[PDB]
RNA sequence: UUGGGCUCUGUGGGUGCUUGGCCGCUGGCCAGACCUACUUCAAAGCCACCGGGGGUACCUACCGGUUG
């Protein structure tokens, strides 16, 4: 197919070590993940992700209160700024320090930033968006003032409301007031008196009093009055009080000045909020067992945003309604596996932490959590209905959920207690195939009754990965006994055919045309077989085609290094012509199934917290104490809860201590999508959802020389030869033009043009009508289209049935959306109104 | 080896699938989504001796 | 100017002018070496390597003649007023202008040098010195030296300052004289003459570390150093020839380094500009010579294309480093050691660029989406025969590519002092390059060192082999290049014919590299092994597709299915690769003559530049021409597609760039350049465009203002039931708004105190939310119902948020029982109106269901609404019948198609 | 000797299951002692096959 | 230095060690040549890898082969196997790996046994 | 191609997107300068990781008392 997959959106991880933001419009939420920033539009449920990707993880996110501009800064101080409404990246710029503090003035003319001690204020750059005849400058920032009046970490800064003074809350129990420009009746001044360093300091609305809130939970209100001896006045404290949190510190502090109310989150994972100037406790509640890393507030002041670092645990809390706005939970140990749904709407993930969760593709959310398993959860799968889901997890239970009533309407377990590493289901929705790692036998249970059916056996080792051929004729096993094994079950003999390989198996796949199997073994090569005539027909040795390495404490050269040279998981294209294949590496590879050559190679992550994202480390990282990314930096922590190391000596797998500084990047799963056009990869960067990029690329199908957009419009308008115009439009293959003509033609000539249309073009046509039926609101018209289409070309469509497989599936989901979208309401309304009409 | 299966009971309600989900400003589910009761007609009633 | 690209940077250049560079010490540690690009100034730290510290914005409209560095600021005098160009003097600091200066109006002299001291700044133009008060930046006065001869009056040499004198500057004449000027009252106070007046013109002068002791350098050959208050000669040196005048000197200020034991002091360095060799004297006994750094820069030559000649030399103060720059785009730094005494220093930094204009340019393809993007490595093949991996990111990670120890092989030959030159010892000037980086494994590709250009596989096949092929000028070998090791590689193929290589392209898989001869042979090598896979043709009719003319413009279809060959004369032949045979030829022989091809992957697109000044684009999948562009008035110099396929860009010999929107087949952009562009290129992100001009060395780089801001230009030049745009989400939560509130309640309740603080402070916009937009929706509906057009109230109902919408709908009523008063009935009439208008069926049914759910009892209690209800019911019956019939029909037959065989 | 064993598994010739292992405290439970074996491209494994004379170059 | 590839092939009880190094081009068995070692009909089964591969491949290397164990036809299938896995391994280790993968495609697509001693053990119908 | 080669050993850039050196920083300094003044009022609480079983006279922590 058309294989040019630019990077569409991040997904499924939801908050990283970072700082939350609101659009000043008050609706959209900016939040950092890894090294990209996703936006959640809240009003319409939507999310996306920008096209940049820093190297190290995000550390600061500041906005231009106009709304259009964004500056995000990484650890070690690399910085990127983007224009938001046109999502492009503008500039790259290097602070010489690892940034900690950041705020833009509400006037939107300068910003202040707090590096490890130094304080800075730079201008804002004149954007090509903002000047009419404008250009990218070279040096886009100009540096206004620096300040070295200060003795420790500078941990928060905040502008005034008149954009003339700003407050600097330090880490050395001090705060300082600073002039934007040289005022007359003024001295830049200090404020001292706390007991453990201040986290926040802000102006009042009427900028006379200022608050500070200091780390042991002590809030001080200061006024600029005379000394107690009465020209002479002095910044002193009018009064003070303390949050009565018994047994922690607060880490996070914020406060709306317009509505005079303050919020503070503490290390025990409770937060509270207060009507400030009178100091009454509005209320308080515990969100999360770990702690709060960052709190920030609505521009209007209705909403509160909490980011909890150590988990996903974003939550946005409406306070005056005492209600959640959302409570999301990105995963917190890695993701063993995933699938799409035969809906195509949404994807389901299964982590090794214990929760499984259903993400929606649009709107970036885990719609549902289930936490019925007590252990790490490996593989996940779907029966062809797409309403039953099967998980298999280390606790020894295959749980079988229903997803339209949300309950585990079975569980399964082997007699002697086993631990399923791998599984799948028959596509019947009637039989479950599981494979352990303790006992090599491969069990099969009946769905419809649950009691065990058959322990298949034959295997000289544990059985490594399993799948049913999508028709349901064949179960396929691969085991580490060098061997792959065709189990034909539902035949009356339940026969077995061996297949000798070269080494251990790792992952299996089928073709939707159920004749072909693709098995990915341990040397790394793929071997491609035809099922019936069990003969190998193709093979690809892709070791150098996947090696990317050089982790921390990986003392082989990145080339030589063992164990990053095999595909942990392959998967087939929905059109049935291209493998996708990713695993313990840096790269995802994309292979041609027949020509056997490499289509494409993607890198999974540009990040540098992770280890294996660059195939050469560097000298000036290496110190005479080994690599610098091995120092147990735990001692320099301020919190005891951060000084402890409740680790375990030597557990690769699930160990709660979570030492988890500098981990690997394993492409633990990949999956295409049942509408084609897009796939995804489960990585420890979260989950990445790639799609094709059509609209950003002009692609002529089989063009001529006389077919311009204007030519199409002319023959559309003057000549009105609608069939000819349409076939030219598709031939040109551009979205806006095809949209235009499709909207233009009359809904009476529709039968004429479709009856005279060419069937080579007809599938691409079907797809386009699907996209229109979904997202454009001209529903009835699009339905007349799809009616005439199938009514004209039934037997050709039924004749092929497979060459259009994605087009079929997308039109079916489209009319399903319409179906469940409207006709339920229509019938329900007419029934109700008929009843009340009939009294 | 994990453990022998100890039997565990867990109660479900009469309220809907939206009550099962987590917290977010919209339900993803459709409009016929929401009026299903998370339990079955069997659960609310079956005739019996 | 351009309607698309803005000149973003003249990248690839460090010192192309004869301009004296400038260096201000800082700290106790750091130095700023600052030279002029030729349009803007640039500054370079010394301790942090030589990494580019500053560039200057905005550029000046002229060439920059003069620059100097003071406290932090840089003074830049630009402009040659004798020929048209306006001039001036600016002050930058951190690369942005902080000041301009008032100039004398009557200043028709280009301005040679600037000099800053006391509190005054000094401008030496051509014959006339202007001065400013630097404290207020004001023009103070203007000085004029006088002479009997229009020769003799010319201010050459220069004007410096005595270290400890008071407000005196020292000027030299075209005549051999030096004139001391008290600049305070603007008064010539002394004049000095040289011994043996056969010495003609003072060339350069500089104050020594000694007291009151100056070095004047005559064109006539003697240097001399003098007590500038006793006017007695202190040392005299026959130090230049009449052919080779000393033109810049610098003294070492260290304390040690003379007397053949390194311990004593008094070392000085002298430089010409007719050679590139610098010379070191030891002053001590009578001023003996001590050595020659032979050919620090490239030796200058008038017959040769290779630029040379040395601009200025500074011994930086206190330290034995000594910075040199020349003409040939090179800034090097040298240092003496100690414990071996060194007559001549060794090099301890260097930064270079080309010595000629950039002949070919080529962006490197994507490091897949990783750290590069596509836009980090711009590869430049340069007419001084080199090849440069340019960074665009960090302009100190740009590195020349080594051909092996070329400098050593020279210096063990004799090419340095005075049988060829260094650029002759390199590999010949580069015709066209082509690359891939599927398999260039970075540095440790083939461990151990591997031979160069010579004409084992477990280890390569683990890491990575050669990756950038290059065809040179007239050598029938085609070279390879490692890119991971920045170095030349080990394969250098012939042609098979023996004729000179014309072009070369490379696989997608990076394995194959096909060379294209001017005889017509088209050969294929497997790069990793240095071997010879397929000849074209091997051995329509097989064994015969042989190109008569030169073969220029091959490219691989990215599946390794077809190769596509472009003859010079005539035809394009698609070959079946794996066979090695002609599959399909297409012929434009009797009218055209194709010069080159550019290929777009992902869209199966080829573009051909052909000699009738035309560009023919053919979609290779369908083998028939799709476009032919007609814009050129000069011979096409270069041309390349933008990776969207939306533009194809070209610059002919007519010094004009044109850009066609490809799918619209139109002329979008066109502009004129000061020099015709000789090599364009396009980065793989659509962001940057690269170009190289003719005569200036170093490239221009443009950005894409179309990508950044919407540019509405398209100027071809010459010189039925719909729904509404509501978030379906928004009405979905409106439909279900009870239970979503129930679930968005937390399971645990918040811990309110006992004394709940009553009257929570006001929030949102005026006590209500921020999402309800601002201008009695009762008044809205009632006025629509007094009228007929409900549309204002209706679009307002669209304009509600869900909770406000639900609240508004629950707050409806009958009221007074009069017909015009009931929100309920008029709402029903509104919904009927929307239905017959056939506009918002979705929102209609939505509001219908919810309203019925929350008003059922009252509307059962009344009937005066129920008649309009029945009317609505009829319309609903018709519409739902038609629509549900359609949708159920369709979905069912689609199910039957997906699963027929039951 | 278990010293030299530490040296081997630090260079990384020693696989478990299907992964390589660097952490020299990977506590081998009794179900995994039967599996922990040599890695794919190992000069060690090829040395063994050299001594016992089956040295498959494929 | 002097290139060496040493390969195995196997069948029920034959064992076929074969060494493949640079040479003139001869092909030998125990110390006798190829067209002679056989039950004189099966020499096509011996020839098959050279005839799939084209001899212009084979004119680089020299192939000693030893054999023992088992009956004639066992030995014969062993020798064809060691021939093939030989020449593909030498292409793997001393010329371009792309020519390896193309050669492996030609071989495997003809038959599987020519690279893999896919043996016969016992598993009937249970 | 009018010496060749191995091996070792230094220096310099690179191996991550280019905004200066320093200081008491809205300024100055890079040759530095002035060097000790000024003061109304100590403090809010909690927690704060040593391997298991075991003894406990003395020390300690706590808890409850007793005289002075």
């Amino acid at each position: 197919m058309k294989t040019n997959f630019k990077f569409s959106n991040l997904l499924g991880t939801v908050y990283c070590r970072g700082n939350l933001l609101f659009s000043p419009d008050g609706t959209h939420l900016f939040s950092p993940v890894g090294n990209r920033v996703t936006v959640f539009n809240l009003v319409e449920n939507k999310s996306y992700t920008f096209p940049f990707a820093h190297r190290k993880n995000i550390s600061r996110i500041g906005l231009t209160p106009q709304g259009n501009l964004l500056l995000s800064i990484d650890e070690d101080g690399q910085a990127i700024l983007t224009n938001v409404p046109r999502r492009v990246v503008l500039y790259h710029f290097s602070f010489k320090s690892p940034v900690t503090a950041l705020a833009f003035s509400p006037s939107g003319r300068h910003f202040v930033v707090g590096l490890k001690r130094k304080i800075e204020v730079w201008h804002v750059p004149s954007t090509p968006d903002t000047n009419e005849d404008g250009d990218l400058e070279f040096a886009p920032f100009v540096r206004h003032h620096t300040h070295m009046q200060h003795f420790d970490d500078v941990r928060h800064l905040e502008w005034s409301s008149d954009s003339r003074f700003f407050l600097s809350a330090s880490k050395d129990l001090t705060a300082r007031i600073w002039s934007l420009d040289t005022e007359e009746g003024f001295v830049p001044t200090v404020l001292s008196g706390h007991r453990q360093g201040v986290v926040g300091a802000y102006f009042s609305k009427d900028q006379e009093t200022i608050y500070t809130v200091s780390k042991d939970g002590a809030v001080f209100e200061w006024k600029y009055v005379a000394k107690p001896g009465h020209e002479d006045m002095q910044w002193r404290i009018v009064n003070k009080h303390f949050f009565m949190q018994n047994a922690a510190t607060l880490r996070c502090a914020a406060y709306h000045a317009e509505s005079n109310l303050l919020v503070a989150g503490f290390s025990n994972g409770i937060f509270g909020l207060y009507e400030m100037p009178d100091f009454n406790l509005i209320h308080t509640l515990s969100i999360s067992q770990n702690e709060i890393d960052f709190v920030t507030i609505n521009k209007s002041g209705e909403w509160l945003a909490f980011g909890a670092s150590k988990l996903g645990q974003l939550l946005v809390w409406e306070w005056q309604s005492e209600s959640y706005i959302l409570k999301q939970q990105g995963h917190f140990d890695a993701m063993n596996s995933l699938v799409y749904s035969p809906d195509g709407q949404r994807i389901v993930t299964a982590a090794d932490d214990g929760k499984i969760k259903v993400w929606d593709v649009e709107s970036g959310f885990c719609i549902v959590t289930f936490t019925e398993h007590t252990s790490g959860v490996t593989a996940c799968e779907f029966a062809k209905k797409g309403s039953v889901l099967f998980t298999a997890s280390l606790d020894g239970s295959v749980r079988a959920w229903d997803l339209i009533r949300y309950r585990n309407f079975r569980t399964f377990t082997a007699p002697e207690r086993l631990s399923f590493t791998c599984m799948a289901v028959d596509p019947s929705g009637e039989v479950i195939a599981a494979g352990s790692i303790d006992s090599f036998d491969i069990h099969i249970w009946s769905v419809q009754t649950g009691q065990l059916l058959d322990r298949l056996s034959g295997h000289e080792g544990p059985v490594s990965s399993l799948a049913f051929a999508p028709d349901g004729s064949v179960l396929v096993s691969g085991s580490w006994d060098r061997t792959a094994r065709i189990w034909s079950i539902f035949s009356r003999t339940q026969t077995s055919e061996p297949l000798q390989l070269q080494s251990d198996v790792l992952d299996v796949a089928f073709r939707p045309d159920s004749k072909q199997i693709a098995i990915s073994t341990l040397d790394g090569q793929l071997t491609f077989w035809s099922v019936s005539e069990a003969q190998q027909v193709s093979g690809v040795d892709g070791r150098r085609d996947v090696s990317g390495g050089r982790r921390i404490t990986d003392r082989r050269t990145a080339a030589n290094v063992a164990g990053t040279k095999n595909f942990n998981t392959i998967r087939y294209s929905m059109d049935g012509t291209c493998l996708l294949a990713g695993g313990n590496s840096k790269y995802i590879c994309l292979y041609s199934t027949t020509t056997m050559v490499l289509l494409k190679k993607f890198t999974v992550s540009v990040n540098l917290s992770l280890s294996g994202t660059q195939e050469f480390l560097n000298s000036k990282l290496m110190t005479e104490a080994g690599p610098v990314g091995l120092l147990d930096d735990q001692g320099e922590a301020s919190d005891l809860e951060d000084r402890i190391d409740r680790s375990l000596p030597g557990s690769k797998r699930g160990d709660p201590g979570a030492r988890k500084k500098f981990p690997e990047v394993r492409v633990s799963g990949v999956a295409f999508s049942p509408t084609g056009n897009s796939f995804c990869a489960a990585s420890t960067e979260g989950l990445l959802v790639y799609s094709l990029d059509n609209t950003v690329q002009f692609d002529p199908f089989d063009l001529n020389m006389e077919i311009t957009p204007a030519s199409t419009l002319a023959v559309l308008e003057k000549e009105k030869d609608y069939l000819k115009a349409l076939v030219m439009a598709f031939r040109l293959n551009e979205a806006g033009l095809i949209t235009r003509v499709y909207q233009a033609i009359p809904y009476t000539d529709i039968g004429l043009v479709v009856e005279q249309f060419p069937t080579v073009y007809v599938p691409r046509l079907l797809r386009f009508v699907a996209a229109q039926t979904e997202q454009s609101p001209h529903m009835e018209f699009c339905l007349l289209w799809i009616r005439a289409l199938i009514d004209k070309h039934g037997p050709w469509l039924a004749a092929n049935r497979g060459k259009v497989d994605v087009e079929l599936r997308v039109v079916a989901r489209a009319v399903a959306k319409m179906r469940d979208e409207i006709r339920r309401l229509a019938d329900e309304n007419v029934y109700m109104v008929d009843y009340l009409l009939n009294q | 080896k994990p453990k022998p299966p100890a039997p565990t009971l867990t109660v479900v309600s009469d309220v809907a699938t939206v009550a099962m989900e987590d917290a977010q400003p919209a339900t993803a589910q459709g409009v016929a989504g929401g009026e299903t009761s998370m339990i079955a007609p069997q659960e609310v009633y079956a005739p019996s001796k | 100017g351009s309607a698309i690209f803005a000149p973003y940077r003249t990248i690839g250049l460090i010192s192309p002018t004869g301009v004296p560079f400038t260096s201000i010490p800082l700290g106790k540690t750091t130095f700023q070496i600052t030279t002029s690009v030729g349009r803007a100034l640039q500054t370079y730290d010394l301790k942090r390597g030589l990494n580019l510290v500053f560039v200057t914005r905005p550029q000046t409209p002229s060439d920059i003649t003069a620059t100097h560095a003071w406290k932090e600021r840089v003074y830049a005098a630009f402009g040659d007023p004798r020929n048209g160009e306006p001039q001036g003097l600016w002050v930058f600091q951190r690369g942005k202008k902080v000041a301009e200066l008032p100039l004398p109006s009557d200043l028709d002299q280009p301005i040679k040098q600037i000099l800053i001291f006391g509190g005054w700044i000094v401008a030496c133009a051509l014959t006339r010195i202007e001065v400013w008060k630097a404290a207020t930046l004001e023009h103070y006065t203007t000085i004029f030296p006088a002479a009997s001869k229009k020769g003799d009056n010319e201010l050459t040499g220069g004007a410096i300052n005595m270290p400890t004198f008071l407000n005196k500057i020292f000027v030299g004449r075209k005549d051999g004289w030096v004139e001391i000027w008290n600049v305070s009252t603007g008064k010539l106070i002394y004049t000095l003459l040289p011994p043996s007046p056969d010495c003609g013109a003072v060339t350069c002068l500089q104050p020594t570390p000694a007291l009151s002791l100056l070095a004047i350098a005559y064109s006539g050959g003697p240097l001399v150093i003098q007590n500038v208050l006793t006017d007695k000669t202190v040392l005299l040196l026959e130090a230049g020839t009449d052919d080779a005048p000393v033109t810049s000197i610098s003294f070492r200020t260290d304390g040690l380094g003379a007397g053949q034991d390194g311990r004593k002091d008094g070392v000085m360095a002298t430089a010409t500009s007719v050679s590139g060799d610098v010379t070191f004297w030891d002053l001590n006994k009578g001023g003996r010579i001590m050595g020659v750094l032979r050919s620090a820069h490239n030796p200058p030559s008038r017959h040769n294309i290779v630029r040379g000649g040395i601009s200025k030399i500074e011994f930086l103060a206190g330290q034995p480093v000594i910075v040199t720059s020349g003409l040939d785009n090179s800034l090097k730094t040298w240092i003496f050691d100690e414990s071996p005494f060194s007559p001549v220093p060794r090099i301890l930094h260097q930064r270079s660029g080309h010595a000629a204009p950039v002949r070919c340019l080529h962006f490197l393809p994507s490091d897949f989406d990783g750290a590069e993007g596509g836009n980090k490595w711009l590869l430049s093949g340069g007419k001084d025969r080199s090849l440069w991996g340019w960074s665009l990111r960090r302009d100190g990670q740009s590195a020349e590519l080594s051909q092996g120890a070329i400098r050593k092989k020279a210096r063990k030959m004799g090419l340095l002092a005075g049988t060829t030159t260094l650029e002759d010892l390199k590999a010949p000037e580069i015709t066209c390059i082509a690359s891939s980086l599927n398999r260039d494994g970075g540095m440790g590709a083939i461990p151990g060192k591997q031979m160069i250009w010579d004409k084992n596989a477990e280890l390569s096949g683990n890491t990575g082999w050669e990756s950038v092929v290059t065809a040179h000028k007239d050598d029938p070998y085609a070279r390879t290049w490692f890119w991971g090791r920045r170095r030349a590689g080990r394969w250098a193929f012939k042609t098979g014919d023996g004729e000179p290589v014309s072009t070369v392209a490379i696989s997608s898989c990076g394995t194959f590299a096909l060379v294209g001869s001017t005889g017509g042979s088209i050969d294929m090598f497997n790069l990793q092994s240095g071997r010879h896979r397929q000849r074209f043709p091997s051995r329509f009719a097989p064994g015969t597709g042989r190109h008569t003319n030169a073969v220029t413009g091959i490219v691989v279809d990215p599946l390794n299915r077809h190769v596509v060959s472009c003859s010079l004369d005539g035809k394009v032949k698609f070959w079946d690769f794996i066979t090695g045979n002609l599959v399909d030829e297409i012929d434009w022989a009797p009218m055209t003559k194709i010069i080159g091809c550019r290929y777009h992957p992902g869209n199966d697109l080829i573009a051909f530049a052909c000699d009738d000044r035309s560009i023919r684009v053919v979609d290779i999948e369908t083998k028939n021409t799709i476009r032919e562009f007609w814009g050129c008035r000069g011979d096409i110099n270069d041309f390349c597609f933008s990776p969207d396929g939306r533009w194809i860009v070209a610059a002919s010999q007519d010094s004009i760039i044109r850009v066609w929107d490809l799918p619209t087949a139109h002329l979008i952009d066109a502009f004129r350049l000061e020099q015709p562009c000789t090599a364009l290129a396009f980065s793989h992100t659509g962001e940057y465009l690269a170009g190289a001009m003719e005569g200036s060395l170093g490239v221009q780089i443009w950005t894409n203002r179309t990508l950044f801001r919407h540019v509405p230009t398209r100027q071809i030049s010459e010189s039925m039931m719909t729904l509404s745009l509501v978030p379906r989400s928004r009405w979905q939560t409106l439909l279900h708004i009870d239970i979503i509130k129930a679930r968005n309640k937390p399971k645990e309740p918040p811990k309110a105190p006992e004394k709940a603080p009553f009257f929570l402070p006001p929030v949102g916009q005026n006590g209500i939310s921020s999402l309800i937009p601002q201008e009695t929706f009762t008044s809205k509906l009632l006025v629509g119902g007094a009228k007929g057009d409900y549309t204002d109230f209706i679009e307002h109902l669209k304009a509600l948020p869900p909770a406000a919408a639900d609240l508004e709908l629950r707050s409806l009523s009958i009221g007074n029982g009069d017909e015009a008063t009931n929100e309920l009935l008029h709402f029903i009439r509104a919904l009927t109106s929307r239905l017959v208008a056939r506009r918002d069926y979705e929102l209609t049914q939505a509001w219908m269901t919810v309203f019925l759910r929350l008003h059922f009892d009252l509307i059962m209690e009344n009937e005066e609404l129920l008649q309009a209800l029945g009317e609505w019911r009829e319309h609903q019956a018709r519409e739902r019948d038609r629509l549900s019939e359609l949708v159920g029909y369709c979905g069912g037959v689609v199910s039957f198609l997906r699963s027929p065989r039951t | 000797t278990v010293q030299a064993a530490t040296k081997l598994i630090e260079q990384g010739h020693v696989r478990v299951g299907v992964e390589e292992v660097r952490d020299p405290a990977f506590l081998v439970t009794r179900n995994m002692e039967d599996f922990v074996t040599w890695t794919v491209g190992s000069k060690i494994k090829q040395n063994i096959m050299k001594y016992r004379d089956k040295l498959d170059d494929f | 230095s002097v290139q060496a590839v040493q390969v195995f092939g196997k069948k029920k009880n034959a064992t076929a060690v074969a060494r493949c190094v640079q040479g003139k081009g001869l092909i030998k068995v125990n110390g006798k040549p190829l067209k002679l070692f056989a039950p004189e009909i099966l020499r096509a089964k011996l020839y098959e890898p050279i005839l799939i591969l084209g001899t212009d491949k084979f004119a680089d290397v020299d192939i000693r082969i030893r054999v023992a164990g088992g009956g004639h036809t066992s030995q014969v299938y062993a020798v064809r196997q060691a021939i093939a896995k030989s020449i593909v391994a030498y292409y793997a280790k001393y010329v371009d790996e792309h020519s390896k993968n193309l050669l492996k495609q030609e071989l495997i697509q003809f038959d599987r046994s020519l690279l893999v001693a896919d043996p016969r053990r016992c598993e009937p119908k249970k």
